[PDB]
DNA sequence: CCCTGTCTGGCGTTCGCGCGCCG
RNA sequence: GAGUCUGCGGCGCGCG
DNA sequence: ACGCCAGACAGGG
């Protein structure tokens, strides 16, 4: 297009990454200004 | 060596088969499988560092 | 859509383990053959995991993206690709529990440390093998009262629920000495043979006795109570409330004997294994145990309070963070998702799985048949020996290897990748998120000089640019009538021979002024990759300029370099602005140019300007005679006196020629008359100078590339030959007198012309260049006879065998060195212009002993082990090396191969070590306020016991170049004001002074003493940016730092350096004098001994015989001075002598080595490095949190700060300075990320899994795994918001304000 | 019961690129 | 109004 | 094979 590259949504080697260290025990959330939620997984992980 | 290591592998199963089979009739396919040496010669050939 | 601030690691709730939980992964069922679909519920089911495919479901009800977000009202797919597939979660519902093998068998168990257990052993024996807990209350003896919390084995636990039953057989018609359930004691025979072994109740099995420990109640009406109930005393048992219970326990209603027994054993609650630590776990109340240490930490001796010390902290950090610790035990098994561990067809009909799935099964199905095996009947042995497989299953897929390996049937012995593996190491997960590892617009090829190509521009093959930059070449295809669409332009080129010429301008055209980057193998400093503007080529091979080629460790033998193209707008900005070649002259190690000339180049500028020597037999004296004059001019016409004879004021060559204008000089040359490297006079601007026309030359390229002709003539020497350094100087001066980019002009106008002389030069290696010494032969024959000598005082008995062989290495070692100073003494005085001196002499290539080896004699050569032969290798390259002194030489080679193998892996582990803790160190500032500066010495104590001497220029140049004063310092008639930047010329100045006897020290700011917690300013780092002005805030300085340490690395010896960064007790410790008073020494027969000492105490020294100790019997030795001869422990020191000595030592010392082996970097770097050494320190008065922890230094600062200033109450917070090497500072640090890149993963995310602990993400090698923006650079949130205008916006904002005037 | 010492237990070991082979 | 799926771990050697 | 760090336990007062 010659158009301005979006801004990066996350990387998936960070979403892998999660998972993997969800597979173990290991709970690994993301944090807001004040300590609290944020999402990396863009909607997918909310379940149904 | 590598055959040897084969031979043990064959020998291993074989003696197995000393138990195995009824009657005297044993001496052919009951004592001998062929599978063991050749995963074996065969992995040197192709796949030994 | 916020931005992602904080990431944060903490236990997992076994219900948060179903809350990200879809399905549960019920059965081993990978894939059934007929069908590549998911078998059952099993591991890949697609409700567990997702869509097995786009957007479709599984029937088919609703099939594409209009009603993306709802589920099928038959069956429930809701759906985005298969990606919800690869990101959601299963659980496995284990039996009886397991625990995680990360927090068991870390060095220190998160488990046993809390638990107060054997650590390592007794954790082991009840959690693999077999021992079991009561849980609440359990009224009745083992002996003594019920066991709250302590556990009991199954035999003894079997007794008592039952009540005391222990059956007895009896043989075939024998008849018992017992009635069908009398009371029978302990040792009574309850039949001839047998006797009972415990008191109780006597049972009749149809053949057998069982007893009970038990009370016998009869009763005449019905039983109140039922067999299994349990009882106390008082409690009702049959015929009303007549027949009571007297004691705790079972019951068993015989209604064969219409009597109710009470067996001793009441409501007791029992359990063992993991599900035993699960129960203790559950029942601790951190707060008592907390309080309990606190207590047992400040009271008791050292010994048991040193250990809870340590077992504070864990109970600390749960309690502090949140989460709490009775999650460490497993019950639900996360399953990893089913995309990630791939599922697929191979060849032929071959799959390949991720090995996870094999270990997954193996859970399971243990898991499984564990369930089955309780259900069934449980005989014990076999329950424990399966939950003991179970246990290790659940490590396997965690973590294999920690205990015992897992392997694929017979085919390949290889631990299965556990989940561990996966997380770690060199190429691992946290490994490949750190590194990231592939560019999408990337390329790669052969490298070629490009000699015309300016240090701006790079030679790139078309035919690589189309490729990379293909997307923007495609539009510009549709903005020109060569193609109509982008699916167009792409087909246009998909084939070779379909690209019309105009592509060709399209492309030409769409590159115009954007840059790529280039890469070199391997990647040492920030110039491993520099930016240019590529000019299309031909061909394969990549044309990169000369200058660049030093930067780039790269020669032509077929080094082959990457390249990279800037995509954002953003990013080219930076890329061509500030990552461009020709803007980053100088290096950021040291001040001095890395464009300088190479070995080409300088040989080329050298030869040019030298002044040849040639004949004088008849008189040299035309200084006086004005006969002199002509008979010498007449002489030279003849064939006495040459035109270059040492003829004090003006040999006759002067006096021949004289030239007016400039010009005047070359055109006689190009005519023949004279020679560029001839002696002559010649008219310039004010004077009469005599100097040789190259010289002259040199004097108009300079003024050339620079049109300031006069500010040319300031800052060159046309004194002397044009040296690398005279050039490297003349660069240098460039940058700081007329700029940048007027600077990069000089550099390729100085390339070309180097290359060209050079050229026309015509110096070329021949054998006979190589000219051996005609003294050669003496100084061998010398020091020949001389060794028959040694040999004839040896064969008498006058030398040990030992002095024999030092003495005649010596000989050598000396006669070597003699004949060195000889081959140049003749390319001095007879050859002044020999193709290989001149390389050598010239900055252009050669070495000292290099040469040697080709005109003099490679001489000594050490053996296999290290000790040096005894015969030497007497011949040089130009005759035949025979046969053995090659072999005996071969030997080092081998060596030096080898070593050179070993440090390449040490040096970039170095560079990655110093990078894991100075990384986050970034420059973000305001000038700091703290001013605790360092004093940089320019005088240095023991080279010789004690005499004091002016440190070398370089050293000292080292330490104050680019600096800020911390104080004013008025010296040799100037007043050096305070905060300024000395330059190069005023540390000249301040050494000028120091030789006169104004100053011993020098006051400067340093990163050793920032008051910025996390990162450095700019008036303490001081100039060296890539540039010469002061540093620019958001420059990486601790990678700039760790870099420039790494590379040199390479050329080094580092074994010390090793040392040095890691706090360590080197080879040759050297006894440092914990007291500072005096010395004093003895002389008793074993050990010798140099005491520190005053009238009150001396700290004795045990110094061994092999020891050398140089402080005398007599004076005064401070803390930490060396009381023993070589190497120091840094701990001692700081001890000792304090931390401004420790770090003041560790960086002198570090620079010891680099020095030594040439290399010259900025102290700035080894201290920005050592500070994080000691970024940490140990507590001794207590106010938050308890004594003994290793906390952050400024962390600190700050808690004492806000302690006696803001809120009152003055709790000192004592500390005690803590000594770290770079290694463990790293490992052990605040966030985990940067933490889980080296060391351990393991351990790192274990701890910082307990306590709930927020990643603050400052740094750049935590916040760059995340892919997020770097912390420093742009990111830099002085010039992350930075906006732009245009005077007619203006106005145009300001009329909206304007606006804002309601009626 | 304390401090000191000794074997013991766990981890780590440049970077990039080619080619070719194998379940 | 094109986009899927394959190339992994290791081994050996060679260049820089 | 090695090197290094950190550790848990056992011996001599
Ligand atoms: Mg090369
Ligand atoms: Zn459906
Ligand atoms: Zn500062």
């Amino acid at each position: 297009k010659g158009e301005d590259v979006p801004e990066p949504s996350v990387p998936e080697s960070f979403r892998v990454l999660v998972k993997e260290l969800q597979a173990l025990a290991l709970d690994v959330q993301t944090l807001d200004e004040k300590d609290n939620p944020v999402d990396i997984f863009e909607g997918l992980a909310s379940k149904r | 060596d590598q055959f040897r290591v084969g031979l043990a592998r064959l020998a291993r199963g074989v003696r197995e088969r000393m138990l195995m089979g009824s009657e005297d009739s044993l001496t052919p396919a009951k004592l001998v499988n062929s599978r063991p040496l050749e995963a074996a010669i065969r992995e040197f050939f192709s796949r030994s560092q | 859509k916020k931005e992602v601030r904080k990431v944060r690691i903490a236990l997992a709730s076994p219900e948060k383990i179903r809350s990200w939980s879809y399905g549960e992964v019920e059965k081993p069922e990978t894939i059934n053959y007929r069908t590549l679909k998911p078998e059952r519920d099993g591991l890949f089911d697609e409700r567990i995991f997702g869509p097995i495919k786009d957007y479709e479901c599984a029937c088919g009800k609703y099939k594409r993206q209009r009603f993306e977000g709802k589920v099928c009202e038959r069956c429930g797919v809701e759906v985005t690709k298969s990606i919800v597939r690869r990101y959601r979660m299963g659980h496995i519902e284990l039996a009886t529990p397991a625990a995680h093998i990360w927090f068991v068998k870390d060095v220190p168990s998160k488990i046993g440390t809390l638990l107060d257990l054997s650590a390592t052993e007794l954790e082991q024996v009840l959690y693999f093998s077999k021992y079991i807990v009561l849980d609440p209350k359990g009224a009745i003896l083992n002996g003594v009262p019920v066991e709250k919390r302590q556990l009991l084995t199954d035999e003894e636990y079997r007794e008592l629920r039952y009540g005391k039953q222990e059956t007895y057989p009896l043989p075939p018609g024998v008849d018992a000495l017992v009635k069908d359930g009398e009371e029978v004691v302990k040792g009574q025979e309850l039949a001839p043979g047998v006797v009972s072994r415990l008191d109780g109740v006597a049972l009749y099995r149809f053949a057998s006795i069982l007893v009970v420990k038990a009370r016998v109640y009869p009763f005449e009406d019905d039983v109140e109570v039922s067999t299994g109930d349990r009882v106390a005393p008082g409690d009702v048992l049959a015929d009303g409330g007549k027949v009571k219970s007297d004691v705790y326990g079972r019951v068993e209603v015989d209604l064969v004997r219409n009597v109710v027994r009470v067996v001793e054993s009441y409501d007791i609650d029992a359990r063992m294994g993991a599900e035993a630590i699960q129960q203790l776990l559950k029942e601790l109340d951190l707060e008592a145990l907390e309080k309990e240490l606190l207590e047992e930490m400040k009271h008791p001796s050292r010994a048991r309070r040193a250990k809870a010390r340590k077992r504070l902290e864990v109970v600390r950090a749960f309690l502090d963070s949140g989460n709490r610790p009775e999650w460490m035990i497993l019950e639900a098994v996360p399953v990893l998702p089913p995309d990630l561990r791939p599922m697929v067809q191979v060849d032929g009909g071959r799959f390949a799985t991720s090995d996870l799935n094999d270990l997954y099964r193996r859970l399971i199905n243990r898991n499984n048949r564990l369930k089955k095996l309780l259900a069934q009947g449980a005989p014990e042995i076999i329950i424990r020996n399966e939950k003991r497989m179970l246990q290790e299953a659940v490590d396997a897929l965690l973590d294999n290897g920690r205990r015992g390996a897992p392997v694929t049937n017979p085919g390949s012995d290889r631990p299965l990748r556990s989940l561990t593996d996966i997380l770690s190491g060199k190429q691992g997960r946290f490994r490949q998120n750190l590194l990231g590892k592939r560019v999408d617009y990337s390329g790669r090829s052969v490298i070629v000089v490009g000699p015309q190509l300016k240090l701006h521009q790079c030679g790139l093959p078309k035919r690589m640019a189309l490729e990379l930059f293909k997307p923007f070449l495609l539009k510009k295809m549709e903005e020109k009538g060569i193609a109509p669409n982008v699916k167009a332009a792409r087909r246009m080129l998909e084939r070779q021979r379909d690209i019309k010429d105009e592509v060709w301008d399209a492309l030409e055209e769409v590159i115009h002024g954007k840059v790529v980057l280039l890469n070199r193998a391997p990647t040492l400093h920030r110039l491993g990759i520099q930016a240019f503007q590529p000019v299309l080529v031909e061909g394969q091979s990549i044309q990169l300029h000369p200058l660049v080629c030093e930067a780039f460790n790269a020669d032509f033998d077929g080094d082959q370099m990457a390249v990279h193209v800037p995509l954002s707008s953003f990013a080219q900005a930076e890329a061509r602005i500030q990552m461009l070649s020709a803007h980053n002259l100088l290096s950021p190690a040291s001040g001095e140019p890395l464009a300088k000339p190479s070995r080409d180049i300088i040989l080329g500028l050298y030869y040019i300007t030298q002044v040849r020597k040639e004949k004088k037999g008849a008189g040299l004296e035309f200084a006086t005679p004005e006969e002199a004059l002509a008979a010498h001019e007449r002489g030279e016409v003849a064939l006495n006196a040459p035109i270059k004879v040492a003829g004090r004021e003006t040999s006759v060559g002067r006096l021949k020629y004289v030239f007016a204008n400039p010009d005047e000089a070359l055109l006689a040359v190009a005519h023949g008359i004279v020679d560029l490297q001839d002696v002559v006079t010649v008219r310039y601007m004010g004077k009469r100078l005599e100097t040789s026309p190259g010289r002259i030359l040199f004097a108009r390229i300079v003024a050339e590339a620079v049109e300031d002709e006069k500010v040319a003539w300031e800052l060159i020497q046309l004194d002397v030959p044009q040296e690398k350094n005279s050039l490297k100087d003349l660069v240098y001066q460039a940058f700081l007198r007329l700029g940048m980019e007027k600077t990069a002009r000089l550099l390729d106008a100085l390339k070309y012309y180097g290359f060209t002389f050079s050229t026309t030069s015509g110096i070329t290696i021949g054998i006979d260049d190589a000219v051996i010494p005609e003294e050669k032969k003496q100084y061998l024959e010398e020091a020949d006879r001389k060794l028959l000598q040694i040999e004839q005082a040896y064969e008498m008995g006058f030398l040990t065998d030992r002095e024999r062989y030092d003495q005649i290495l010596q000989l050598w070692t000396e006669t070597t060195e003699k004949v060195t100073q000889a081959v140049f003494k003749n390319f001095e005085e007879n050859y002044p212009f020999n193709p290989l001196y001149v390389m050598a002499q010239s900055g252009a290539r050669g070495n000292p002993q290099q040469i040697r080896q080709l005109c003099g004699l490679r001489g000594l050569m050490q053996k296999p082990s290290g000790e040096t032969f005894e015969v030497p290798v007497r011949s040089s390259f130009r005759e035949g090396l025979t046969v053995l002194e090659y072999f005996i030489s071969s030997h080092g080679a081998r060596k030096g191969g080898a070593d050179t193998a070993l440090r390449t892996a040490d040096s970039g582990y170095l560079t990655r070590k110093l990078v894991d803790v100075t990384h986050e160190i970034v420059v973000r500032e305001a000038d700091c306020g703290t001013t605790n500066y360092i004093s940089v010495p320019l005088f240095q104590p023991d080279e010789v016991t004690r005499s004091l001497r002016l440190r070398k220029r370089a050293d000292i140049e080292a330490g104050l170049y680019g600096r800020v004063l911390a104080r004013e310092v008025e010296v040799l008639g100037v007043r050096l004001e305070e905060g300024r930047y000395l330059s190069m010329d005023d540390v000249h100045l301040l050494i000028k002074a120091a030789e006169a006897g104004e100053i011993q020290e020098v006051p400067v700011r340093s990163p050793l003493t920032c008051q910025t917690r996390y990162g450095v300013c700019q008036k303490c780092y001081g100039y060296d940016l890539s540039m010469a002005r002061p540093v620019s805030i958001g420059e990486a300085v601790g990678i700039v730092a760790a870099q420039s340490i790494g590379e040199p690395g390479t050329q080094l010896g580092l074994p010390r350096v090793i040392e040095l960064f890691e706090a360590r007790r080197p080879k040759a410790k050297a006894v440092i004098s914990e007291i500072d008073g005096v010395v004093r020494i003895e002389e008793t027969e074993e050990k010798l001994s140099v005491f520190v000492e005053s009238e009150g105490f001396s700290k004795e020294y045990k110094l061994p015989k092999e020891a050398r100790l140089l402080v005398k019997d007599g004076d005064y030795v401070e803390a930490g001075q060396p009381l023993t001869r070589g190497a120091i422990d840094p701990h001692q020191l700081l001890e000792a002598k304090g931390p401004e000595a420790v770090e003041r030592y560790l960086v002198e010392e570090i620079q010891k080595v680099y020095r030594a082996q040439g290399v010259k970097l900025h102290d700035k770097h080894i201290e920005i490095v050592v500070r994080q050494m000691m970024k940490y320190v140990e507590v001794t008065d207590p106010g938050d949190s308890r004594l003994l922890e290793g906390q952050v230094l400024e962390k600190w600062d700050v808690e004492a700060l806000n302690e006696r200033l803001i809120a009152e109450g003055k709790t000192p917070v004592a500390w005690k300075p803590l000594l770290m090497g770079v290694t463990k500072s790293a490992l052990s640090t605040k966030s985990w990320l940067s933490a889980a890149s080296f060391q351990n993963t393991t351990h790192v995310l274990t701890e910082a899994a307990i306590a709930g602990k927020k990643d603050e993400l400052i740094g750049l090698k935590e916040n760059v795994i995340l892919g997020r923006l770097i912390p420093a650079g742009t990111g830099s949130d002085f010039v992350r918001f930075t906006q732009v205008v245009d005077q007619k916006t203006l106005k145009a904002i300001e009329e909206a304000r304007k606006e804002a005037v309601e009626a």
